[PDB]
């Protein structure tokens, strides 16, 4: 989850997200470095009493402000799409999950053996533990094997809405008549934390999605015990 | 292509046209500040030589000005100027901005 | 002296340090010692 | 059957339409629809400039090509010049 | 006379005049809605209610920012007030439709207004997306107001669109080519080619949600076969020529005002900026899905659409590096005009480095719908188009008016709002990266800090906007009348006085071929 | 049919003052307030409505 | 193509009437001659109520709020099926 | 006195007008949807109406009785026209991305397949097919009124135009007849949606270009174009050709392909 004044991207908990936040470092020194360069030639063109205000021929110096941002484009756009097909690649799961979007909840479905479902609530802050998160607890978490390649299919019985985990680096909308795939894998258990990421009425912002992930036999005995 | 030295004679036979009139002599003045550099001497002496022709003598010491301000902070550039048309300030009368106090605030 | 709005298709006065010779004079009308000195001006300025 | 009965624009057009149409095939342009040509535009052989009152715009390309046109008012009298390239140009009230 | 001259007019200078009333009326109507939604955000909790008033609020706030402050403003205010003068045209070429573009626009916001006084207002985003916007989630007459508030604009656009095009093509003088024309009546024109086949996709994709919603049509429910995304298709294959159409005019403006404090007679590189402003404007056709890469879109689809947007960052970089070359040599003259246009270009520059750090479909999965794109756009609109309005403002008030403004005054009001609009915007970057949504009424507890700034920011910008108002007052107060201008040879609409006469151009410029 | 342009012709361009839209006579007056009578009357009646549709009616 | 036809030096009112009577207006009418003969009702399909078909959610505003703009009684069925 | 050739038009409430009839036409829809009332409604088409007839009035006016058209006026609105009918392609465009769209990829609700399960649609080579040759013929006439507006003969105008003229009322009329007799409707589906709303656009493009041509017929019958100077009638021969090319895509798209 995201804690007090952070002020980038949350600590990665899959391979994926952990190639996102490299390519962002990668792509935030450029960002930086042009910003910055743009701020000095500004303050370099305005600190000087020296004049020339005849014409300027502009062929030569339009070759290097085509050709410079060309190359630093692609140095971007060649990690940048690396990741995407990466990203995109076969990985074979071992399970796959559903969730459907509601007005305002989501709710869950673990068919691949037996028929598992069931609806996952925001916990109001009336009704919160001591040391919970207010709008982010929900009463029915995602338990999840740790460790292991998820199909996350998302669809949504009403409105649009967006199925996302920052940590993960997963956001999928939800959209009805249609089942969006994604893939999970967590390197770590623990409590992973998002919200909907699609406006979709009166109880947009209190509709978030808890994932717990914990070894597979503990999710295989959650999972009988949720029948 | 124009050395240095053709521009610089290109601009001295400008001023030195014996009957140039009020239009050219500003036409020019006005052109040659655009250029990124402070005319030579001998070009500013052609320019000066030509407000004489004129009979204009505001205008001379307006050029004497404009030659420091084209200096920008080249503190050093003003006064080898001034020092290099001593001969013609003197010839001529040209007061200069500073003997007129017309370098004060 | 002194500028009209209806002067505003007329040649004007400037002072900028980048357009050192303005298109007119500042004060176009002399008084008679304003005269003499501009005839004056066409003698040695030396003299001035 | 090849018969007539629509008018032409000799017969039927009006105001400016007509103006313009007769003014043409006398060869003149009172309503500026062509671009003039320069002289050569020197003091000799100024740039002349009709108008119906006394000043009218100039708009000077210096040089052919160039992006930039430099406006300014062209007054009756004497010949007046392109603060840029000092082309000459005189206004000839009519 | 009154009515003949204000409700009548057939006159570029008054119609400009108009617009540029109504977009400053419109820009304190989409202020309040700002504050509204800072407010809400300015602590944890809620304040107002549930995301229902909210999004209405938000809803509005974009719409009355987009469609009734910035382009009314930029295009019908600056636009008819300037085109003709800087062609020498004696009018536009539809002078009567003309006025018809800017009486569509007083109705086109009170149906907007109507759409947030009926039943529970149109909480939608101004993306107006289904089935949230559709006749069961929005049962009622909100969102088909708000259908019609973008008909009736979209109307008005078009119109003139048809107008600034002929009027640019056919009424130059006969000696100037497309290629002495100046840099804004330049912006002008592909601004208007954008408007002119962008705004009919929008029609026809709004007609088709009307439809949905009232006649039993199922183009977006999938129940009928239909496809929520398509909408989404046809609405951002607007919506991304639409953000070039609300930064165009702002980069003519901009090239002038730049040239104009610097000293010089031309900008720099002058085909250049033509070749980069028909490029942005070209290559904004080719890249709206990537309002959609969580969507479920393919791979490849998504390979491209990352690749063509980032494309758009050669051209633009080509208007940002000739600016900066203006402004190279220049006699610089501080001006509140050249504030505004110098704070453009550096924080224009770092929304669309946010822009292209968003480009890249990897990292805006993580980064949509979260306050990094909100971040984005309002560094290139707050910071960007706003900026340009406002440097447009200052430096040709005294042609419109015929008086000057306090110029110290106007640095005072720039400064406060450079300072409001940064401590705005500059911590959603953080928000954004930290997976704050957009669209939200309240945020978990770890978001505060950064919210809390951030609305204080927003005071400060409504302290500018005060300031901005009596800055106006007080220069009709006093009546200080323009004399001289500098650079009216290189700078035409100044050249008939301040303000011009009702008629100028009676008798057209003389321009030879030679 | 004959061709009576000119006599149009002549009458649209009486030197009168009067704009086009009201240069043919009383009859261009007429459509002219009934245009802008149902204009402004209908805009009057549209606020109206707005009035009665932004609050709920049981 | 050149088409199949052939006939300019100077295009004109008489070649365009020449069309219009040698060609276009003699297709409509073998057009005209094609849809009469294929005219006559077909038998109207067996009505199932299937949901992707007869979409309400929203009534009409005309009518009874069930019956569409063009409404036919003998081959457009209602949700509930055909009119008696 | 101007010294160019452009028109300074005279202050004119058309512009307000219109504008007033579009938030009349506007709120009156969303009465009419909403509120059971047709009454707004009825008073934004009627001034609209209204509207329209005393605007193109004044520009006749301007034109044939004051010559205030010189050259450069005209190709002003050749211009105008040329960009009006680019946006009306653009809006059509909408709609047949809106058909391409669900028919390359007909969803499960629909069967899986194009046309859905359960829609008959017409036989293209029947009444389709009709209206094709109806409009192409039409599209020959108009070229054939043109020559002899441009050639002087008042009296082969007037035929051919007629002629255009009887052929888009027939086109109408056929297709008002196919839309009663049609056994699927505009709430089929994404079908029916698709068809109605894009034929039904086309429809009122087909009325206003016929209504358009109207207007040239009877200010050709008053003898207002010359044989060199008949902008009217351009415009309006331009904008049929657009009906026309829109009708043919129509055809092959929806009636032919999507069968
Ligand atoms: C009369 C009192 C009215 C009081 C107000 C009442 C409400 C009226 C509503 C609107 C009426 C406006 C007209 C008032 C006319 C007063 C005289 C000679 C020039 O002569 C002419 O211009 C002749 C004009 C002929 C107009 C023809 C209208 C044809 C209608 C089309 C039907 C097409 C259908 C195709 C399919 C058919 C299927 C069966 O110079 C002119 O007259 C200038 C005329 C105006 C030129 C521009 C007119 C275009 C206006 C279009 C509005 C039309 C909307 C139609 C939409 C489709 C609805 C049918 C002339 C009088 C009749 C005008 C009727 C329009
Ligand atoms: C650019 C707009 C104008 C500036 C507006 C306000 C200026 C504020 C400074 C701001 C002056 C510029 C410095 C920016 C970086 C500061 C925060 C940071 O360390 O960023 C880190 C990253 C994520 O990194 C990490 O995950 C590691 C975390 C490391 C933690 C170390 C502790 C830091 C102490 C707390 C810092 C508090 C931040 C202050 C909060 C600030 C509240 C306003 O976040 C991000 O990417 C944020 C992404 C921003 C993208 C827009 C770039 C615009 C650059 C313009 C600069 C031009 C020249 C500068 C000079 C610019 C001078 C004009
Ligand atoms: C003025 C309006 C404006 C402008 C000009 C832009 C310009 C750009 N925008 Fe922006 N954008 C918006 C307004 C605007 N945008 C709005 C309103 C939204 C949200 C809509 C909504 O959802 O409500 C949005 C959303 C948006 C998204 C979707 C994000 C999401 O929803 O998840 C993306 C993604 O690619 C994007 C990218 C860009 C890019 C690449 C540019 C480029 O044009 C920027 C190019 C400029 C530069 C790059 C800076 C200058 C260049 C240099 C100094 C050269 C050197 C630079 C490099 C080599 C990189 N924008
Ligand atoms: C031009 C566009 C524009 C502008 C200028 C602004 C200005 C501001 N916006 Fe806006 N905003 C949007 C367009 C704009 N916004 C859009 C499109 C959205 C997304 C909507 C959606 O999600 O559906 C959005 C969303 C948005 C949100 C996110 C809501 C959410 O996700 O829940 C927030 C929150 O802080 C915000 C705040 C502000 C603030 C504090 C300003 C302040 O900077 C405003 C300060 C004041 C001004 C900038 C002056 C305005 C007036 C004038 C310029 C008139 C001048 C008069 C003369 C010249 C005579 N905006
Ligand atoms: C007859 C020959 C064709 C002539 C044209 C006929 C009508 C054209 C009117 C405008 C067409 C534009 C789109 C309107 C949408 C639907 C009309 C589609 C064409 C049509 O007429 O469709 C009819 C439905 O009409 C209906 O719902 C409702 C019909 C009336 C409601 C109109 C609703 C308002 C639409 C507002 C659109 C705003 C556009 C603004 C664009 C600006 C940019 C089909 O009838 P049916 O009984 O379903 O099936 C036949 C079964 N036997
Ligand atoms: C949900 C329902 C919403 C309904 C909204 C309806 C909104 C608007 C109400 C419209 C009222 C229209 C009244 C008639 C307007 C005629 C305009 C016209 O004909 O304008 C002409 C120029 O446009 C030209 O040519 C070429 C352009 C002609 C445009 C004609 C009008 C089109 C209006 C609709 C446009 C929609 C475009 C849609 C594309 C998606 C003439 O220009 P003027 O400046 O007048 O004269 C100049 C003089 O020199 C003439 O002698
Ligand atoms: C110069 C060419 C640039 C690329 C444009 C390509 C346009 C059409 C591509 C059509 C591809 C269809 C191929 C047939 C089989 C797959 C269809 C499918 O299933 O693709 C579906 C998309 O369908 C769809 O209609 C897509 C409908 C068209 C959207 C095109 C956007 C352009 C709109 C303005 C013009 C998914
Ligand atoms: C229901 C609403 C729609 C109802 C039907 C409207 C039908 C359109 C009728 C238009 C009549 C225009 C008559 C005026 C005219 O045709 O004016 C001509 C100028 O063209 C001009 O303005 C050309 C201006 C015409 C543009 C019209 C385009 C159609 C607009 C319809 C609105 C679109 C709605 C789309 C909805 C999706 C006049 O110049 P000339 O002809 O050269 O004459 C001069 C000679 O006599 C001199 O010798
Ligand atoms: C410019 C922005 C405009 C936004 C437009 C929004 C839509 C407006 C249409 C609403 O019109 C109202 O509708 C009511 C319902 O039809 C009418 O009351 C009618 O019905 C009421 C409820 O049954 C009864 O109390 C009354 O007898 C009867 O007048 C009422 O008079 C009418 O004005
Ligand atoms: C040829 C054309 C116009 C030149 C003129 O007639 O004045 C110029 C104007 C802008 C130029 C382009 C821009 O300067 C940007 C690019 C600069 C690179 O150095 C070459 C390609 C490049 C894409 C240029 C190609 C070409 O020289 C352009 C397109
Ligand atoms: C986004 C749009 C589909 C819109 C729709 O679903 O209605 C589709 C239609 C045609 C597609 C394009 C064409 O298939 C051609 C290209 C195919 C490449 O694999 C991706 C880019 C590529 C340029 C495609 C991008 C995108 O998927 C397009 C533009
Ligand atoms: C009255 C007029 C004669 C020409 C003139 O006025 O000098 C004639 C010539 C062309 C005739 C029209 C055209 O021949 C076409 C149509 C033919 C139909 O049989 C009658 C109406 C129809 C529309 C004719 C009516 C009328 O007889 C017209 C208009
Ligand atoms: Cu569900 Cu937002
Ligand atoms: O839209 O960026
Ligand atoms: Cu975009
Ligand atoms: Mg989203
Ligand atoms: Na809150
Ligand atoms: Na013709
Ligand atoms: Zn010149």
């Amino acid at each position: 989850m995201a804690y007090p004044m952070q002020l980038g991207f949350q600590d990665a908990t899959s391979p994926i997200m952990e190639e996102l936040l490299h390519f962002h470092d990668h792509t935030l020194m450029i960002v930086f470095l042009i910003s910055s360069l743009v701020l000095y030639i500004i303050s370099l063109m305005l600190t000087t009493k020296l004049t020339h205000t005849s014409t300027m021929d502009a062929q030569e110096v339009e070759t290097i402000w085509t050709i410079l941002p060309a190359i630093i484009l692609i140095l971007i756009a060649l990690p940048s799409l690396r990741i995407l097909y990466m990203m995109d690649e076969i990985n074979n799961p071992s399970l796959t999950v559903k969730t459907m979007g509601h007005q305002w909840y989501w709710s869950y479905e673990y068919t691949d053996y037996e028929d598992l479902s069931f609806d996952s609530y925001m916990i109001p802050t009336s009704e919160l533990k001591p040391g919970e998160l207010r709008l982010l607890e929900v009463d029915n978490r995602v338990v999840l094997p740790m460790e292991m390649t998820i199909r996350m299919l998302v669809s949504s019985e009403d409105v649009l809405h967006s199925w996302a985990v920052p940590s993960l680096g997963l956001k999928t909308d939800a959209i009805p008549g249609r089942l969006n795939q994604t893939t999970l894998m967590s390197s770590r258990p623990g409590l992973y934390y998002g919200q909907c990421s699609e406006i979709c009425g009166s109880n947009h912002s209190f509709m978030p999605i808890v994932l717990e992930l914990v070894p597979l036999k503990y999710f295989e005995k959650w999972s009988a015990s949720m029948l | 292509h124009e050395t240095d030295e053709e521009f610089d004679a290109r601009w001295v036979t400008y001023f030195n046209k014996p009957d140039i009139d009020a239009w050219e002599l500003r036409k020019g003045m006005n052109t040659l500040v655009g250029y990124d550099l402070v005319p030579e001497p001998k070009i500013i002496d052609a320019a000066l030589r030509a407000c004489r022709r004129l009979n204009d003598f505001a205008s001379a010491v307006r050029i004497l000005e404009v030659v420091k301000d084209k200096a920008g902070p080249h503190k050093e550039i003003y006064p080898y100027v001034i020092q290099e048309l001593r001969p013609t300030l003197n010839e001529l009368g040209i007061s200069t901005p500073e003997e007129l106090g017309l370098d004060k605030v | 002296s002194v500028v009209k709005s209806e002067d505003y298709a007329l040649p004007s006065y400037v002072d900028r340090r980048d357009y050192p010779l303005p298109d007119v004079a500042h004060v176009k009308n002399l008084s008679a010692s304003q005269k003499a000195l501009k005839e004056k001006e066409k003698a040695s300025w030396s003299s001035l | 059957a090849s018969g007539g009965g629509v008018p032409t624009d000799e017969e039927q057009a009006t105001g400016l339409e007509r103006e313009v149409m007769l003014a043409a095939r006398k060869g003149q342009d009172p309503y500026n629809i062509l671009a003039p040509k320069a002289t050569s535009g020197t003091k000799e052989d100024p740039n002349l400039v009709p108008s119906i009152t006394n000043k009218r715009i100039v708009g000077c390309i210096c040089e052919e090509d160039n992006s930039t046109v430099i406006w300014f008012w062209l007054h009756k009298g004497e010949a007046q010049r392109c603060p840029s390239c000092g082309t000459h140009y005189k206004l000839v009230p009519h | 006379m009154f009515i003949n001259r204000w409700l009548f007019s057939t006159n570029h200078k008054d119609i400009g005049t108009l617009y540029l009333l109504f977009g400053a009326w419109a820009g304190m109507v989409g202020t309040a809605l700002s504050l509204l939604i800072r407010a809400e955000l300015g602590q944890p909790g809620t304040l107002l209610g549930d995301d229902q008033i909210y999004n209405v609020v938000v809803t509005a706030h974009a719409f009355v920012m987009i469609f009734f402050m910035v382009m009314p403003i930029m295009i019908g205010g600056f636009g008819n007030w300037l085109v003709p003068l800087m062609i020498g045209a004696p009018d536009m070429a539809f002078p009567r439709m003309n006025n018809m573009s800017f009486w569509l626009l007083p109705p086109s916001f009170l149906l907007l207004l109507a759409s947030s006084m009926v039943e529970a207002g149109a909480g939608t985003g101004w993306t107006v997306y289904p089935p949230l916007a559709g006749n069961l989630a929005h049962a009622g007459a909100s969102v088909d107001l708000t259908i019609f508030s973008l008909h009736l604009a979209g109307v008005s656009s078009i119109l003139g669109a048809i107008n600034f095009i002929t009027t640019i093509i056919n009424m130059k003088p006969p000696a100037m080519s497309q290629y002495q024309t100046p840099l804004f009546v330049w912006s002008v024109m592909i601004t208007a080619v954008l408007l002119l086949l962008s705004l009919p996709v929008l029609a026809a994709g709004i007609t088709m949600l009307l439809t949905d919603r009232n006649l039993n049509t199922t183009f977006f429910d999938p129940a009928g076969g239909g496809d929520p995304i398509l909408y989404q298709h046809l609405f951002w294959f607007f919506g991304h020529p639409e953000v070039y159409i609300l930064i165009l005019p702002g980069f003519g403006m901009i090239s002038h005002i730049v040239t104009y404090y610097s000293g010089k007679k031309e900008p720099f590189g002058y085909m250049g900026m033509v070749w980069a402003m028909m490029s942005i404007g070209f290559l904004g056709f080719i890249v709206w899905a990537h309002h959609m890469f969580t969507v479920g879109m393919d791979v490849d689809t998504r390979a491209y659409f990352t690749s063509a947007t980032m494309i758009i960052a050669i051209p633009t970089g080509v208007k940002v590096f000739s600016w900066l070359a203006t402004l190279h040599g220049g006699n610089i003259k501080w001006s509140p005009a050249m504030m505004w246009a110098l704070g453009f270009i550096f924080l224009f520059t770092v929304g669309g480095l946010t822009g292209i750090v968003l480009a890249n479909s990897s990292l805006d999965i993580v980064l949509h719908d979260t306050y990094y794109v909100v971040a984005h756009f309002h560094y290139v609109l707050s910071m960007g188009a706003v900026f340009a309005i406002m440097g447009g403002f200052v430096h040709w008030f005294p042609l419109f008016s015929g008086y000057t403004l306090n110029d110290t005054w106007a640095k005072i009001h720039f400064a406060i709002m450079f300072v409001g609009v940064n401590m705005t915007f500059f911590p959603q970057h953080f928000l954004g990266l930290s997976g704050m949504p957009r669209r939200y009424s309240d945020y978990p507890d770890a978001y505060t800090m950064w919210n809390t700034i951030s609305s204080m920011g927003s005071f400060i910008s409504l302290t500018a906007v005060m300031l901005m108002v009596f800055i106006i007052w007080e220069a009709f107060a006093s009546k200080r009348e323009v004399l001289t201008v500098d650079l009216t040879t290189t700078n035409l609409e100044w050249l008939n006085g301040c303000p011009p006469p009702y008629h100028t151009f009676e008798e057209p410029t003389y321009v030879n071929l030679k | 049919f004959e061709n009576r342009v000119a006599e149009k012709q002549k009458l649209f361009q009486e030197d009168n003052g009067l704009p086009v839209h009201l240069k043919g006579g009383a009859t261009d007056n007429i459509l002219y307030r009934v245009t802008m009578t149902l204009c402004l009357g209908g805009t009057l009646y549209s606020l109206y409505c707005l009035g009665w549709a932004s609050f709920p009616h049981k | 193509a050149s088409a199949a036809k052939g006939d300019h030096g100077g295009t004109g009112a008489r070649t365009w009437r020449f069309l219009t009577f040698g060609l276009a207006l003699p297709s409509v009418a073998l057009c005209t001659l094609n849809s009469w003969l294929h005219s006559g009702h077909r038998e109207r399909p067996a009505f199932i109520p299937y949901h992707h078909l007869r979409i309400r959610t929203k009534p009409f505003s005309w009518g009874d709020g069930n019956h569409t703009f063009f409404h036919n009684p003998r081959v457009n069925p209602l949700p509930t099926g055909y009119e008696k | 006195h101007q010294t160019h050739a452009y028109h300074m038009v005279n202050p004119s409430p058309w512009p307000l007008t219109g504008a007033l009839s579009a938030l009349l036409m506007t709120s009156g829809l969303t009465m009419w949807f909403h509120f059971n009332s047709m009454t707004l409604l009825m008073i934004g088409l009627t001034t609209n109406m209204l509207t329209m007839y005393q605007w193109w009035r004044d520009v006749i006016r301007e034109s044939t009785f004051q010559g205030h058209h010189t050259p450069a006026v005209q190709k002003g609105l050749r211009y105008g026209m040329i960009l009006f009918i680019i946006s009306e392609v653009l809006f059509f465009t909408g709609f047949f991305w809106a058909f391409y769209h669900s028919s390359l990829a007909p969803t499960p609700e629909l069967g899986g397949c194009w046309p859905p399960t359960g829609i008959h649609p017409l036989n293209p080579l029947e009444v389709p097919l009709l209206n094709t040759s109806v409009l192409l013929a039409s599209g020959v006439s108009i070229t054939w009124a043109h020559h002899s507006l441009m050639e002087g003969d008042r009296k082969h105008m007037l035929q051919a135009l007629f002629i255009t003229i009887t052929l888009g009322v027939y086109f109408t009329l056929l297709q008002a007849s196919e839309y009663y007799e049609a056994p699927f409707t505009i709430s089929d589906g994404v079908y029916g949606s698709t068809f109605f709303v894009a034929t039904g656009f086309h429809g009122l493009h087909v009325i206003i270009g016929s209504t358009f041509l109207i207007v040239c017929f009877f200010r050709q019958l008053k003898f207002h174009f010359t044989s060199n100077h008949h902008f009217g009638f351009e415009a309006a021969a331009w904008y049929w050709h657009f009906v026309d090319v829109v009708w043919l895509f129509l055809y092959v798209s929806i009636y032919w392909w999507g069968s």
